[PDB]
């Protein structure tokens, strides 16, 4: 059985413009474990990307986070490219400080 | 007040790509404290947490060949599992299990677990008893027969009751500073108009240990779960866990109730309330 | 069950072999051991899966794979000596019992002229065993024979024997100074002095020697101790 | 601490 | 590692033998083999937990509270229980492979009920020392040209007789029948026709 992953892009502490922080997207709920998770710049991907480690909850869904070290401004604009069997296209979730 | 410890398996079989994926990972509560990928340049058991390399070349040595083991063990379960289920090798299948105890406050075990899963639905399971299996389908029960015949269940009573309990002792003492340490939610409301005869009310937690937590927006009377969207608990990526409650609240004399959250790192449950 | 292959097998100086054990119970784990004297049974390697196998305690000289989960084969290298090696396999281990393999018995065999068949004699019981016990007693004697690879059994009219049947636990050394001494052994067979005097009774002595084989260069003027079965026949009186 | 595999399926 | 008590040990035919065996880690089972020298150990039983189990007579076995210690008891021991006791021990992680250590060797005497010492020579030239009790020893062979075997025990089933028997043969001219037998402790009612 296939389950679509649950997408959410945050930040490690609140968000200050200037100021040093990571960028997270924690995918979730997703069966098989074969996905592809890209963090993007204005629309570029990054190379500086990790991950931690396979890992699923109680229902077998799972769980992965993916990070990395950034700078907060209100120009630059920061979003997520996931893909899984479950997905016809790759979707993309946005960052949004206020909710 | 109570502690557990799990130690998540996942077997993925990727036939004309190669030889199947096997990574272990180990957790006292929240926290990762081991990992053996076989997909690594060096597959090896590696530390996670920080008050695990305190254990000696041994523990390492003997978790690997264990882990280098169960990765062939894993191998001929993929390959079983093709013959049992009716299923061809073309196929990408994935097998996960789920081990490990709850103990309570008192260091005594709660539950044991011994948990087994085949392509995302559920395959074998130990029952509570700690002597008995539940087979999810007829394809599992040859399984729960192999096993009954060969006296499984035993062995796993006997690491749950013993070995899982004493070495979680262990390990939340090894951590005593980390693992034991109340860390409570950093709480705040964010409001945002939805349209305008309609508003959001989202309940922000953030920085917390362990993950358990509970957002509940109340409409002045306590039941109004039933309209109100919750995100999953999510990792912050240092130890600490995230998660927001946002009930949409309508717009005129309707912005004047409260929301509870409950966190063990709380010496009372918290109760917040939003004004401009 | 278990089949632990050769049952006897003799190696040359310098000279490489690999033992053969298989199973069809589908077992996961599978063990190999080296019995001696005194140190009793030991672990030489173990496997509890395909493709995995460990090692400890006897190594080196020993070289292990496990390409089935039916077979588990032990190659043994130029380096060790003579001992009797044994083979089991547990269903999942620890835990289940562990079934043997009947065992290989191996010899290092310096050169191919020392090999020897055995010479079989039969001794008709004594009338004085028979005038003051009605009881008869014969004797087999295997006499002259390298290696240690034989296997005595007693045939009383085309059936094998075990009732009043004793075979010695360990041959004699004709030549005790030397290690690659030829070899003698002793079986007997009592039964009551009737079916001795019996001349309708027939008394045969089977001894099966493992020896050279086919591939095996010979070139001595003795003929080819070869794998054979040497016996000595009575018959009633 | 993680132990072996009990038993195959 | 797996340290076995006795080590060895000869008992009379009924007599009530007890094998024990100890261990300094904490096994998960202790599985008990009887060996016939050149044979595959023949299993007997195996004991999980932790207490005793189970009381099945003529062989049956211990398991101490907790743990490593384990012991073998057999009562109305047989002609049929003489052999190699082998124990074997397992371990939880990753200890996982069945131990043994140096076996009990096992030698059940027969209890010669009626004893007729005598030296017999058989058609062809050779010579049967038999019907001799279990605590005569028949030892040594001072000469080089003479051999002599050890004592083994003959049983017939057919008549619930058995026997102890030692053969003796040389190429000599001086091999005597009467002479045959010295180096070992002969009785003095030994017959000799």
């Amino acid at each position: 059985i296939q389950r679509t992953p649950k997408i959410q892009v945050y930040s490690r502490h609140p968000a200050e413009n200037g100021k040093s922080n990571f960028l997270n997207c924690y995918v979730s709920g997703f069966h098989p474990s074969d996905i592809e998770v890209d963090l993007l710049k204005n629309g570029e991907r990054i190379e500086k990307v990790e991950h931690s480690d396979l890992s699923f909850s109680k229902d077998w869904s799972f769980y992965l986070l993916y990070y990395t070290e950034f700078t907060p401004t209100e120009k630059d604009e920061y979003a997520c490219r996931v893909n899984h069997v479950t997905l016809s296209q790759p979707k993309i979730v946005k960052w949004d400080r206020d909710m | 007040g109570s502690h557990s410890m799990r130690y998540f398996h996942t077997s993925v079989s990727r036939p004309g790509r190669g030889e199947p994926r096997f990574i272990s990972v180990g957790y006292v509560d929240d926290t990762q404290f081991v990992r053996f990928d076989s997909d690594a340049a060096s597959p090896r058991t590696e530390p996670r947490a920080p008050w695990i390399e305190q254990e000696g070349p041994e523990y390492w040595d003997r978790e690997t060949q264990i882990s280098k083991t169960n990765t062939q063990t894993y191998r001929e379960d993929l390959r079983t599992l093709l013959r049992y289920y009716n299923q061809s090798e073309a196929g990408s299948h994935t097998i996960q299990r789920m081990s490990g105890c709850d103990v309570g406050p008192d260091g005594r075990l709660l539950r044991g677990y011994n948990q087994f899963a085949y392509d995302g639905k559920d395959y074998i399971a130990l029952n509570e008893d700690l002597s008995s299996w539940t087979a999810a389908d007829t394809a599992a029960q040859i399984t729960q027969r192999k096993w009954e015949a060969a006296r499984v269940a035993e062995q796993d009573r006997a690491y749950l009751e013993g070995t899982c309990v004493e070495w979680l002792r262990r390990y939340l003492e090894n951590g005593k500073e980390t693992l034991q340490r109340a860390d409570p939610p950093k709480t705040h409301v964010t409001h945002h108009p939805i349209s305008d005869h309609e508003a959001t009310l989202r309940c922000w937690a953030l920085g917390f240990y362990p993950a358990e937590i509970t957002l509940t927006w109340q409409r002045d009377g306590e039941d109004q779960t039933q309209d109100t969207e919750l995100v999953e608990t999510r990792p912050a990526g240092d130890r600490t866990f995230q998660k927001w409650a946002a009930v949409v609240v309508p717009s005129g004399e309707e912005q004047r109730y409260t929301c509870h959250v409950q966190h063990e790192g709380l010496p009372k449950p918290l109760t917040l309330r939003w004004e401009p | 069950g278990i089949t632990q292959s050769p049952k006897y097998l003799f190696r040359k100086e310098g000279q490489n072999v690999t033992l053969s054990c298989e199973q069809n119970l589908n077992h996961d784990a599978m063990y190999w051991y080296r019995q001696d004297p005194g140190q009793g049974l030991r672990l030489i390697y173990y496997s509890q899966i395909v493709n995995d196998f460990q090692k400890g305690d006897i190594a080196e000289g020993y070289s292990v794979s496990r390409e089935k989960k039916e077979s588990f084969p032990l190659t043994v290298t130029s380096a060790q000596p003579t001992a009797f090696y044994l083979c089991a396999s547990s269903m999942s281990a620890m835990g289940t019992e562990a079934f043997f393999g009947q065992g290989t018995r191996l010899t290092v065999v310096e050169d191919l002229k020392n090999v020897f068949p055995p010479e079989v004699a039969v001794f008709e019981p004594s009338e004085a065993e028979i005038s003051h016990t009605q009881k008869a007693t014969l004797v087999c004697l295997a006499t002259g024979f390298y290696p240690d690879h034989v296997e005595l059994s007693w045939w009383v009219n085309g059936k094998e024997v075990h009732s009043g049947v004793c075979t010695d636990p360990q041959p004699l050394k004709e030549q005790p100074a030397l290690n690659d001494s030829r070899y003698a052994l002793s079986s007997r067979l009592r039964v009551s002095a009737t079916f001795w005097q019996d001349p309708r009774n027939h008394f045969r002595c089977q001894v099966q020697f493992y020896g050279l084989s086919e591939n095996d260069e010979w070139t001595q003027d003795r003929a080819k101790p070869v794998t054979q079965i040497v016996s000595a026949e009575a018959w009633g009186r | 601490f993680e132990d072996l595999r009990v038993l195959s399926f | 590692q797996p340290v076995q008590s006795p080590q060895a040990v000869i008992l009379r035919e009924g007599e009530d033998a007890v094998i024990n065996c100890s261990s300094s880690k904490a096994l998960y089972s202790v599985h008990w083999y009887r060996q016939k020298h050149g044979e595959a150990p023949v299993f007997l039983m195996i004991l999980l937990k932790g207490g005793e189990q189970k009381g099945h007579e003529k062989i049956s076995a211990s398991f101490n509270e907790k743990k490593q210690q384990s012991s073998l008891y057999l009562t109305a021991s047989q002609l049929s229980y003489s052999g190699t006791y082998f124990c074997g021990t397992e371990r939880s992680g990753g200890y996982q492979k069945v131990t043994f250590g140096i076996g009990t060797k096992l030698q059940v005497i027969p209890n010669i009920q009626n004893p007729d010492p005598a030296v017999y020579q058989l058609r062809d030239s050779v010579c049967l020392f038999t019907d001799f009790d279990s605590q005569t020893n028949v030892s040594q062979s001072k000469d080089s040209d003479v051999y002599i075997t050890d004592k083994c025990v003959l049983d017939m089933r057919s008549m619930d007789f058995k026997s102890n028997s030692a053969v003796a043969w040389s190429n000599k001219s001086d091999f005597a029948c009467a002479n045959a037998f010295n180096n070992s402790i002969i009785p003095e009612d030994t017959f000799f026709p």
